[PDB]
């Protein structure tokens, strides 16, 4: 093990990130809607049939 | 619309009792014999 | 600068407020593992915080 | 604290089947009726004739 400790040496934000380049799309960007019975697997109708 | 059948006819949209429950909490403003 | 534009997604007691607020969705039977894409717009206790 | 319905398992109490849980006679009346329906077949059609 090697315990390290870091302490910031600036009064303000000394580091800047930016969204640079996009490789691909993980999702489908589709219209296939999600299912509410899956996200709510317990609620049923009061009548059975 | 039909692919949203997995969302439309779910029972929790047809259950207004939580909506009525959180509707009771706000303040309500104020502003039988059928024979005879 | 109107009051709202959609009164079924904006009230204290609208349809989505009992549907997508995870502090209100916990009172119903729900699956926590299913990520919902709209929970960031409704979970108002984080938004109040 | 609200009365949401949930999917309970279908419970219905019955009697487990055994080798001697016997079905009784039909109160002696349809016993006799089936006796008449049995003995009336000595005079009648024969289905090969």
């Amino acid at each position: 093990t090697q315990n390290i400790n870091t302490v910031d040496m600036g009064l303000g934000y000394t580091s800047n990130t930016c969204v640079a380049y996009v490789n691909r799309v993980r999702t489908d960007m589709g219209v296939r809607v999600q299912d509410l019975f899956r996200v709510f697997p317990m609620n049923v109708y009061r009548h059975d049939e | 619309f039909v692919d949203a059948l997995k969302t439309l006819c779910h029972p929790v949209l047809h259950e207004p009792a939580p909506c009525l429950q959180t509707f009771t909490e706000r303040g309500p403003p104020s502003e039988e014999p059928m024979g005879g | 600068f109107a009051a709202t534009h959609n009164p079924w997604a904006s009230q204290a007691g609208c349809l989505s407020d009992v549907l997508y607020n995870t502090r209100h969705r916990e009172r119903l039977g729900y699956n926590s593992k299913f990520y919902s894409p709209c929970a960031q717009y409704f979970n108002t206790e984080e938004i109040i915080a | 604290s609200l009365l949401h319905t949930f999917w309970r398992l279908p419970v219905a109490v019955f009697f487990e089947p055994h080798e001697e849980n016997v079905l009784r006679c039909p109160e002696r009346v349809l016993r006799r009726l089936l006796e008449d329906a049995a003995v009336t077949m000595r005079g009648g059609g024969w289905r090969e004739d």
